[PDB]
């Protein structure tokens, strides 16, 4: 036999558990980080890109992709409810490593100007909803609604001190706006930032809630599609050519 | 009666990547400012184009030698593989997967966002920026080599993977490889299509799409676990 | 850095930066340097570059080695993107504050949406001191003075660490048990319902409720701490005041313009008519940040980057006082290694071999007229 | 290979057509003069999708970059059209 | 104006067009402004008669390299030669395999599981030679074209 | 109705309507009311509003309670 005793089998299984956790975690880090940055990283890099319309709308929709697939695999095959949490934690770890060692360690951009957005509450909501309900349709709908809606309230304690108005050289500016102005991004001019500028159809203080609800609806859709995407990605098929 | 898991090999697999990439980061910090800013200058030549040529030649040589050695020493007769030796080979393949995951993290996560930083702080001048040299032409080939080696080892040593070509393994291994040709699109994206240094531009969706193929790892993992369990470990563990 | 690789004709035909000044060449940490000058938008704007309806005045440097304290276009602060008109000249001023020590090549640039970067002449500036001495004080409308280098850093660290710790605890609660193989076998065997207990359900409910309640309380506390907040200020600022400059009493027609392809020079036949302003003489030809000067007529005293300054790179067949009214056809030869160093000789690879530049005419009293010339450039191979 | 060999294979044919000419004071190509002289009434000059130069165009890398991008997209299109043809090769019979 | 131009609304412009007669006959000639995103704007047409033979038409052009060429027949033979050469190579590649039974026996052999018998070592060597010769010929032709015309724009 | 909810700066920075007159305050059915005035286009037009290359002069009311008999901009229908 491969193993000589039950205790040896348990120890071998624990070693395999640790090694497979390492493999899954860091492959997820690589893939999720590349997808997340090349989908929404301009808003995540700079504090003056963290607006109420585009950041709040875009970030959860594109970030709900990997958690859906990883949940569809882990909960179905192992009853492990931490897929969304592990995806968010890996993305945050990679982003923070890059910000501290490259954004600040190399180009000396201040950390308070280059910090990532908080994402743990949405992953926790998704994971808990999936674990308690046990059905992927209800998880999709309700958990994606929560994931979309909790993104901006979760990040508000961080960005709130950066929105104190300042009279800078005769013009009204935000602290994040002054941060973007002072610290020169040679490759990132001011016109590139996709932030809300006001529309003639913009109503009475409804920008952030409308963006959050739109993000939640699109998160429902993207979760529903990426659940089946991950189901396909979990196939155990062998080819002969 | 060697131990089932070779701790020395796992330690080497982690440490070689860690040390090499730390030295690469030190080199980027030291020479990325004095020589990497201007591309039409001699110091830029001798400090980055030589690096590119040497890394390309070494990558080709290493990939050829490693893949040929793995394919040459394949187990011709796998029917006589004892369950204990099969478990040891499974642990070695898991070490290979650990190395592949570490290389994937170093390439797709660290240096890609470092490249984003570099492009947001300076004006792009050439396709062979020091950031591009380190990211596209050093880390990506390294993780491609590691993935190909892991796939070849699994196919040539594990009876579970020797009965055919594993589709999830093939997707997980070749998918990220397609990130390397897609760099051309990236160049065609920056020189002709998009005039702005926007990291969310569609010209980068190619990367994204092939990054999705890394998710195939989950399927591969399942197969790996079965390769770990079909040898009698699962029966003893279920007791 | 980054201009030598840009197409020569694109550099010749977009924006021209004329008289520029730098307040200091060597600065200490926290000291300010002022870069002033004029920029002219070429009338024959290239079609592949969008019109500068949305343009941003930027500083080209390898990072935040300086901080841009302020920027003015026509005397008006321009923290946002602006709108520029084709064929108009604008004053610009940029005040920067030194942050990091070292020698830095600083350029003034105009980023144009749908066009890309337009880099101007770069100057080497030395910063002496320690980066730890740099301070960025800002006074808010609420009566608080803060330092932007470290403001809100601890709060961000605390919140990110708190949420990361919560996620790690959630994972580690399940990580105390067998993870992958036994659970997979149990699920395959049909014993999945045994893998989650009532205590696990209660823990998940507590985690969800605590997460929601903590988010709500944190938002309320942040609102209480900062009751006055404004959204990010953005928009394109129109109505930039251009310069009202004297029209050139000097008329210049380009008969022919040629460059030898091996080549480090450019030659042009010009017909010049003086419409008054006393006998005049050509003193300088500006092409792409490169200034070819006629030492006998004009001498630069502004510390123009020497790599871009050819003190005797202008050779005019007859540069004698052009009596008001005289129409002389002259052969001008602009020669300098900068032509090859700044890759202006790479116009041979350009899909449009046409050049544009500025000619500067000086009278006996020193009054200067600026004439704007554009023509096709023909390579010579024989 | 299919993407990369396209332009080197055609270069011997179009190379004599790229000799510079000083046509009426403007620099022109022989192919450009061919297009100018022989009037295409239904094909004005602005329709031709040809490179005109960009501010992000670098130092003599247009053709290789185009070739590599074409090769990558050729990989993608070949992969998709292989299965398209596999579907087109089905021997199926319908009853309605 | 050999290229597209920019016109302003409400302005008047002089225009001149010099044409050279090429083919005999009566031709209705119009001056037109093609506008991008608009279409054709045709002006008054005039009937012009061309007398002579088309064989007498010449289009001399002097290049910056010192060569005078006729655009009617310039580079025609080179294009014919290269296209015929590559077409002949493709035809030879097809005809090498076309000397054997093509469709039915090969289909039956593949269905029967004897596909490996349809390609021999000599066929593999021929394919390798074809690939190597194609690549080498392309490279040599590019080098020769570059040597013949060192000045291109 | 509908202006109070529009952004204050957008209302301040688009079009200015100066001296206006209404011919009548109370009208009978089939009677006509004339509204004349001047409107100035602000030079600093907001970037999120497209330039008025395509603009329509409209009457804001809760429906066809009136019928717009005619409209003139600069004396031209
Ligand atoms: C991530 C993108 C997904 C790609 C699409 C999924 C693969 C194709 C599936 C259907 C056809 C093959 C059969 C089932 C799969 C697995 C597979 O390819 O198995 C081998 C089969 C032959 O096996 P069989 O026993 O004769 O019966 C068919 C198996 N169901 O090959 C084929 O059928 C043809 C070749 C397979 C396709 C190429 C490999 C796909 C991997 C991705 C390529 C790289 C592109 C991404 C780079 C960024
Ligand atoms: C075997 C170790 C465990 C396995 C995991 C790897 C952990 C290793 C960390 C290395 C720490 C030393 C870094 C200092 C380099 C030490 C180093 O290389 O210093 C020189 C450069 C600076 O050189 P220069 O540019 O010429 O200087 C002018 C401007 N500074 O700094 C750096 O490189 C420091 C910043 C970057 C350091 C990398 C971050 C650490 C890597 C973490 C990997 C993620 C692992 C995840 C595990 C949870
Ligand atoms: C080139 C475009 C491809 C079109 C899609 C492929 C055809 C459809 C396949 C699935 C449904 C039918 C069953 C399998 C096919 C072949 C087919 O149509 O068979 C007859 C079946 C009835 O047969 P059965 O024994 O009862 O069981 C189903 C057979 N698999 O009809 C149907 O199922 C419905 C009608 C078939 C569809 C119409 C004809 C399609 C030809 C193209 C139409 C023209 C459009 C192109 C013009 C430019
Ligand atoms: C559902 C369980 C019951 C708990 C209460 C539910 C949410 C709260 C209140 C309900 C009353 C509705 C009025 C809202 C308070 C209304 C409210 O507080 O509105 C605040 C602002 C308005 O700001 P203002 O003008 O300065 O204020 C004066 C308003 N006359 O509007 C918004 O935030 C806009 C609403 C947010 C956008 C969502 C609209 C809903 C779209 C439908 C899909 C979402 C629903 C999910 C379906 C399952
Ligand atoms: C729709 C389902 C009902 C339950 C959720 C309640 C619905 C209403 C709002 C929640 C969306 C996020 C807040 C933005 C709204 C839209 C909204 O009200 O926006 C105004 C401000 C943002 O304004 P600003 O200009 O950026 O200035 C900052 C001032 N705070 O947010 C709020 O006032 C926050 C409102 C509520 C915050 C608590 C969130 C908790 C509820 C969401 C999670 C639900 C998940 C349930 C799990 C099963
Ligand atoms: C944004 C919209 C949501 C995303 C779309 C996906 C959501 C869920 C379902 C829709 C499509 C996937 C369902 C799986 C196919 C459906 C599926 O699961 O398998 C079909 C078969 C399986 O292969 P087989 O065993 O050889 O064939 C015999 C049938 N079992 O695929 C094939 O035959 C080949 C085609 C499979 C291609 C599916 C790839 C999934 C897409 C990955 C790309 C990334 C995601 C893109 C969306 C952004
Ligand atoms: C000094 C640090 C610790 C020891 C170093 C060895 C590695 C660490 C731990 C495991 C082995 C410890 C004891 C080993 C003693 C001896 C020793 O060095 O063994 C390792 C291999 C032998 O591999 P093995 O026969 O499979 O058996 C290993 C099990 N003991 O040595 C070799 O000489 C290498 C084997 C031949 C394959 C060479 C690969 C191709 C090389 C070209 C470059 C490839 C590409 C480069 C990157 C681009
Ligand atoms: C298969 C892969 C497809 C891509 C999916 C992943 C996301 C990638 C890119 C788009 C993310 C948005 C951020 C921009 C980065 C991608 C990027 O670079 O976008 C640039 C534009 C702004 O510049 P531009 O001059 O407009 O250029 C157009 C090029 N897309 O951003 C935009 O988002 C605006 C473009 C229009 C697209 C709007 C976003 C989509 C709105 C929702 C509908 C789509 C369906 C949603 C699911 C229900
Ligand atoms: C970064 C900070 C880290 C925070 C760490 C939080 C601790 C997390 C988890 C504790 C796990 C204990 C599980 C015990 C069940 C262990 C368990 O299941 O014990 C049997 C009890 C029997 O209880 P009983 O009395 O017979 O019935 C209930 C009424 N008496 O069953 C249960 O259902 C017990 C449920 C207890 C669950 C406690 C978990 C709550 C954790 C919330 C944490 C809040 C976050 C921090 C706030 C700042
Ligand atoms: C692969 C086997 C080894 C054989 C050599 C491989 C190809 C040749 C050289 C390798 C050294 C790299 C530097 C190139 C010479 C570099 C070289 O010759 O560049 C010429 C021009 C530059 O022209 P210039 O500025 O006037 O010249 C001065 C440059 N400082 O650039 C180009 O042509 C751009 C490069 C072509 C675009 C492809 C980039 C690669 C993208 C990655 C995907 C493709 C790779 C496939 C993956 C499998
Ligand atoms: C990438 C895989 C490695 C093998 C191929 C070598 C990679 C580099 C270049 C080849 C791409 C085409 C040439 C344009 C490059 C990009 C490149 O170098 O472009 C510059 C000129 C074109 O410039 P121009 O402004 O139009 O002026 C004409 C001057 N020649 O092309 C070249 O210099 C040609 C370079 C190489 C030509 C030989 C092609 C043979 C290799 C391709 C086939 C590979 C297939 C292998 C079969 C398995
Ligand atoms: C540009 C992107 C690449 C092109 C896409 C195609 C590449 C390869 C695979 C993707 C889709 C085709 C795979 C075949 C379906 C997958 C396939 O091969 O058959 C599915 C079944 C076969 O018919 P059946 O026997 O009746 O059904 C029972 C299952 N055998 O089709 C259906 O049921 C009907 C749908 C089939 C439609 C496929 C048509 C193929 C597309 C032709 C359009 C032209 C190409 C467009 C792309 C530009
Ligand atoms: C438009 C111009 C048309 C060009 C026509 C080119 C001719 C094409 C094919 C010839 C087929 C002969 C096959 C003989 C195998 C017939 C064959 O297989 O014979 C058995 C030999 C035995 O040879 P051996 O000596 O025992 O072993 C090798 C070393 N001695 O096996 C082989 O493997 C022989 C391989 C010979 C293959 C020759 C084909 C090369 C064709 C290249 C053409 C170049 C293009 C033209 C350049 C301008
Ligand atoms: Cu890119
Ligand atoms: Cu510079
Ligand atoms: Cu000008
Ligand atoms: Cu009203
Ligand atoms: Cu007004």
């Amino acid at each position: 036999s491969a193993v000589r005793s039950h205790a040896e089998a348990v120890q071998v299984s624990r070693t395999i558990d640790w090694m497979a956790l390492f493999v899954v975690f860091f492959v997820i880090v690589g893939s999720y980080h590349i997808h997340a940055m090349l989908t929404m990283g301009d808003w995540d890099f700079w504090s003056d890109w963290k607006d109420r319309r585009l950041w709040v709308t875009v970030t959860p929709i594109v970030l709900v992709t990997f958690p859906a697939a990883v949940q569809s695999y882990l909960w179905e095959r192992y009853r492990l409810p931490w897929g969304a949490t592990v995806c968010v934690l890996g993305l945050l770890l990679g982003e923070w490593i890059n910000r501290y060692f490259n954004f600040w360690g190399w180009t000396y951009f201040p950390i308070n100007f280059v910090f990532p957005a908080s994402l743990v509450p949405g992953a926790i909501i998704l994971d808990t909803v999936l674990m308690l309900s046990g059905s992927y349709l209800f998880t999709a709908i309700v958990g994606a609604m929560g994931w979309g809606l909790i993104f901006y309230p979760g990040n508000w304690p961080i960005i709130a001190p950066l929105h104190v108005p300042v009279e800078y050289n005769g013009m009204l500016m935000s602290i994040a706006d002054i941060q973007g102005y002072n610290y020169v991004r040679t490759g990132t001019p001011e016109y590139i930032r996709m932030v809300e500028k006001g529309t003639l159809r913009t109503f009475g203080k409804d920008v952030a809630p409308v963006s959050a609800f739109f993000s939640a609806f699109m998160s429902i859709l993207i979760y529903f599609m990426w659940h089946f995407i991950g189901r396909w990605f979990s196939n155990e098929r062998f080819l002969q050519s | 009666e060697a131990p089932l898991l070779d701790k020395k090999w796992l330690t080497f697999a982690l440490a070689i990547y860690t040390v090499f990439y730390l030295w690469v980061r030190w080199y980027e910090g030291v020479y990325g400012w004095s020589a990497g800013l201007d591309s039409f200058a001699p110091e830029f030549e001798t400090y980055w184009m030589n690096f590119l040529y040497t890394e390309i030649v070494l990558e080709i040589v290493t990939a050829s030698i490693l893949w040929g050695y793995l394919w040459k020493t394949r187990d011709r007769n796998l029917a006589a593989l004892t369950p204990r030796e099969e478990l040891r080979r499974n642990f070695t393949h898991l070490v290979w997967l650990v190395a592949y995951a570490w290389a994937i993290y170093w390439g797709a996560s660290y240096f890609t966002e470092q490249d984003g930083t570099w492009h947001q702080t300076i004006v792009r001048d050439t396709d062979f920026t020091p950031s591009h040299i380190i990211e596209f032409y050093l880390s990506y080939p390294i993780y491609i080599i590691t993935g190909f080696a892991a796939f070849i080892y699994a196919k040539t040593r594990l009876p579970f993977f020797a009965k055919g070509i594993s589709l999830p393994y093939l997707v997980l291994v070749v998918g990220p490889f397609m990130i390397l040709p897609n760099v051309g699109l990236n160049e065609w994206g920056h020189t002709f299509w998009f005039m702005e240094e926007l990291f969310v531009a569609p010209l980068h969706y190619g990367f994204v799409i092939f990054g999705w193929l890394a998710l195939a790892v989950m399927g591969t993992l399942t197969q790996t676990f079965y390769s770990f369990a079909q040898g009698g470990l699962g029966q003893s563990l279920c007791e | 850095h980054g201009e030598k690789s840009q197409a020569a004709f694109m550099r010749m035909r977009t924006i021209h930066w004329y008289d520029l000044s730098w307040s200091k060449e060597k600065v200490k940490i926290n000291e300010t340097v002022e870069i002033k000058g004029k920029f002219h938008v070429f009338e024959g704007w290239p079609e592949t570059v969008d019109e500068p309806d949305v343009a941003f005045l930027n500083v080209g440097m390898p990072g935040p080695v300086f901080i841009r304290k302020e920027s003015y276009i026509g005397g008006q602060l321009v923290p946002r993107s602006v709108r520029l008109e084709i064929g108009k000249t604008y004053d610009f001023r940029v005040v920067l504050k030194a942050r990091r020590p070292g020698d830095w090549h600083v350029h003034t640039m105009m980023n144009v949406q749908g066009g890309g970067p337009i880099i101007g002449p770069g100057k080497w500036i030395t910063v002496e001191g320690s980066m730890s001495e740099f301070r960025n004080p800002v006074t808010t409308l609420t009566g608080q003075t803060v330092d932007l280098e470290n403001y809100n850093e601890g709060n961000t660290y605390f919140w990110h660490a708190f949420w990361f710790a919560i996620g790690v605890a959630w994972i580690g609660y399940w990580s105390r048990r067998p993870i992958f193989i036994p659970r997979l076998l149990m699920v395959d065997a049909g014993r999945a319902d045994e893998l989650v207990s009532a205590t696990d359900r209660k823990v998940a409910m507590g985690f969800l409720a605590a997460t929601i309640l903590i988010v709500v309380m944190a938002m309320s506390s942040a609102n209480s701490k900062y009751p006055i907040t404004i959204p990010l200020q953005a928009g394109t600022m129109r109505g930039m005041k251009p310069l009202e400059l004297p029209a050139p009493t000097v008329s210049v027609k380009v008969e022919d313009a040629t460059y030898r392809v091996p080549g480090r020079a450019m030659r042009m036949k010009l017909t010049i008519t003086n419409h008054g302003n006393s006998p005049i003489r050509l003193g300088e030809f500006y092409t792409a940040s490169v200034r070819f000067l006629d030492s006998d007529v004009y001498k630069d005293t502004t510390g123009y980057p020497e790599d871009l300054l050819a003190e005797d790179g202008l050779s005019v067949s007859d540069n004698s006082p052009l009596a008001p009214g005289e129409t002389r056809t002259v052969d001008v030869t602009a020669s300098d290694a900068a032509w090859e160093v700044y890759r202006l000789s790479d116009i041979i690879y350009d899909p449009d071999s046409r050049f544009a530049g500025l000619l500067f005419f000086f009278d006996a009293t020193g009054n200067r007229q600026v004439v704007q010339i554009d023509a096709p450039l023909i390579p010579s191979f024989m």
